[PDB]
């Protein structure tokens, strides 16, 4: 096998990955907007575009059509799927890179003369493998054959909205059974989450004593819970960076 | 308010007028030969020829007419204005179209007297028009010169052999 | 179709690296198989590409790619963006071309003035 | 810590969701009820809809005649 052709291709499927995810962002700007103006709070240093750009929906001088918060975040997940793809390529692709044996291998290329078959499906099933609307027959699910069977529902819970609101409730639920009484409205909850907000109150206005174990083990299960709402909710975002940021900061 | 001219009267047998439409009839009236119309007075006529209805009969005619009429080549070489009188009209009106060329039959002239031959006449916004003789049935009329590009711009001719060097004013055609 | 790939990626192959073989081998063997080497067969021309895309691969050789997560969006958004404005110079061009249909169709083809009577391509360009 | 700072990163979905509660909270049965049929069907909604737009981009004759000369006017031959 002639390592060229392979890395040949590779190269070129990274190409049709980067041009899929870039048609994307090109339909509905709001995809790389929303995701970038979290990443701006997370790593302070990323440059964000024209304001007057994002409110507009456009990237140039055209201004898209608004869509709605499912598809924004499908089309999120499928792309995050996609350059998970993409960073495996790269990664092969980084692992992996004569006149008589000419005539010797176009010889053999005589082999199987009698093969009576149109081939028109390298860079058309791959270029088709990820487009927009590639499941129904025309236009039905925008979703890519690529993830077909991609489903945000198996994801975000129906109080969660795809990433509108975080359902607390069972938390309040947990927490009635913590604290040992019904004092606790689930506003007044909420009012205890708030000191997480703080850097210090958290720390020093604890809602129990912190060497609680009941505390501790209900502070682990939300704890969880948040995390993972957040890289749900942001699926673009380097999920590995962010962690190494707080580990680091952590430490 | 006629600015001098002679209005032709309408059996004289045709000098170009400064139109060319507006007459008189056997009795003294004037009249628009398009749009058939009598008017009392030369400010009745200048109110016509700005009219909408004098417009819109002037399109028709131009529908109606627009509608029936390894070798050598050549090449003309057009100059324009030095920057000497483009100085006061700079508005974007049309100012990005270039020169326009196109092939005339002689069969319809002001003059109407003899004809049989075609012309290459270029025009552009402020200049007179232009037109070279082409007695040769045909010369360099190409076969696919380019790989099939759909730009239309005017015609196949204009896009297929013109040249506009906007930058010093020349046009180029072959 | 499989063998027509199949020749015209393997003499591309060849014809990446030295330009030589396959000038040898047209004079050598004398098939009207690789009758793709000019520029006249259709073909031709993915073959340019071909050659070009292993003349690629040739560039990189003994460096990795690190591109990272961020990068790669940030990419993806720029070539977003070009492809808009690219339209936008269609657009454009469009525009123009429908002032000039205009002004061609709405000027006197009978104000004649004669005087006298009876490659560009390179020329279009800039040097 | 870890929920301390991406509680942090969500403030705009932790104040939305607070909103969320006092809102429901405030609203009747009817109400209550119409609004959770709403997060209901937004849940099970197709991604995208048989009537959306592609393409919709935005920047930054003779009728009198015919009546007159009577033509346009239905009629047969037999």
């Amino acid at each position: 096998m002639n390592l060229l052709e392979t890395r040949r291709s590779l190269l070129e499927e990274m190409e049709i990955i980067e041009n899929a995810i870039a048609e994307r962002i090109q339909r509905n700007p709001e995809l790389y907007y929303h995701y970038i103006q979290e990443s701006s709070k997370v790593f302070p240093d990323t440059k964000l575009p024209r304001s007057s750009l994002i409110a507009e929906n456009k990237i140039y001088k055209f201004k898209k059509v608004k869509r709605k918060r499912k598809q924004i975040i499908l089309q999120q997940h499928e792309i995050n799927i996609f350059l998970r793809d993409y960073q495996e390529k790269q990664q092969t692709f980084n692992k992996i890179n004569f006149e008589r044996k000419l005539q010797q291998l176009e010889k053999e290329l005589k082999n199987e003369d009698e093969n009576f078959e149109l081939d028109i499906n390298s860079k058309k099933d791959k270029y088709a493998l990820f487009s927009s609307s590639s499941d129904p027959s025309r236009r039905t699910n925008i979703l890519s054959d690529r993830a077909r069977d991609l489903d945000l529902n198996e994801i975000f819970t129906r109080d969660e909205q795809y990433g509108e609101y975080m359902e607390l409730e069972q938390f309040h639920s947990l927490w009635l059974n913590v604290i040992k009484r019904g004092d606790c409205s689930l506003l007044q909850f909420l009012d205890i989450l708030e000191l997480f907000l703080d850097d210090e109150k958290y720390l020093l206005t604890p809602p129990m004593d912190r060497k609680n174990d009941r505390y501790m083990a209900f502070l682990l299960k939300l704890s969880k819970y948040v995390e993972t709402f957040f890289f749900k909710s942001y699926a673009l975002l380097d999920a590995a960076a962010v962690e190494n940021l707080i580990k680091s900061d952590f430490e | 308010l006629s600015k001098g001219e002679n209005v032709p009267y309408t059996f004289q047998d045709e000098q170009v007028r400064s139109n060319p439409y507006i007459y008189k009839n056997h009795s003294g009236k004037l009249v628009c030969k398009l749009c058939n119309t009598m008017h009392m007075s030369w400010s009745s006529v200048e109110r016509h020829l700005g009219g909408k209805k004098h417009g819109l009969n002037v399109l028709r005619r131009g529908i109606s007419i627009e509608k029936s009429s390894g070798s050598v080549g050549l090449a003309i070489q057009v100059n324009y204005s030095s920057e000497v009188k483009e100085n006061s009209v700079d508005s974007d009106d049309k100012a990005k179209v270039p020169p326009l060329i196109r092939i005339v039959s002689g069969l319809e002239l002001s003059d109407t007297k003899q004809k049989g031959k075609k012309f290459l006449v270029i025009a552009y916004e402020p200049f007179e028009n232009i037109a070279i003789e082409l007695p040769p049935n045909e010369i360099l009329f190409s076969e696919n010169n380019d790989m099939d590009n759909n730009n239309d711009g005017v015609d196949e001719l204009n896009k297929k052999c013109t040249f506009w060097d906007a930058i010093s004013k020349l046009y180029y055609v072959q | 179709s499989r063998r027509d790939m199949e020749v015209i990626k393997l003499t591309a192959r060849y014809y990446a690296k030295d330009k030589s073989i396959v000038e040898q081998m047209i004079s050598k063997d004398g098939e009207a198989r690789l009758n793709f080497m000019n520029s006249s067969h259709p073909l031709h021309k993915t073959f340019t590409d071909f050659v070009a895309q292993y003349k690629r691969v040739y560039s990189f050789t003994g460096q990795e790619i690190k591109k990272s997560k961020r990068t790669i969006l940030d990419n993806c958004f720029e070539r977003t963006q070009y492809w808009e404005f690219e339209k936008d110079k269609d657009r454009e061009h469009d525009k123009l071309v429908e002032l000039c249909k205009i002004q061609f169709a709405a000027i006197p083809w009978d104000k004649f003035t004669q005087v006298a009577k009876f490659d560009l391509e390179q020329m279009r360009l800039r040097r | 810590y870890k929920l301390h700072r991406y509680l942090k990163y969500l403030n705009d979905e932790f104040s939305r969701t607070r909103s969320f509660v006092e809102r429901k909270l405030a609203f009747t049965a009817n109400e209550r009820m119409a609004e959770m049929d709403i997060l209901t069907q937004k849940y099970e909604a197709p991604a995208y809809d048989s009537t959306e737009k592609e393409g919709a981009e935005q920047v930054d004759m003779p009728y009198w005649l015919y009546k007159l000369h009577g033509l346009d006017r239905e009629y047969r031959c037999e």
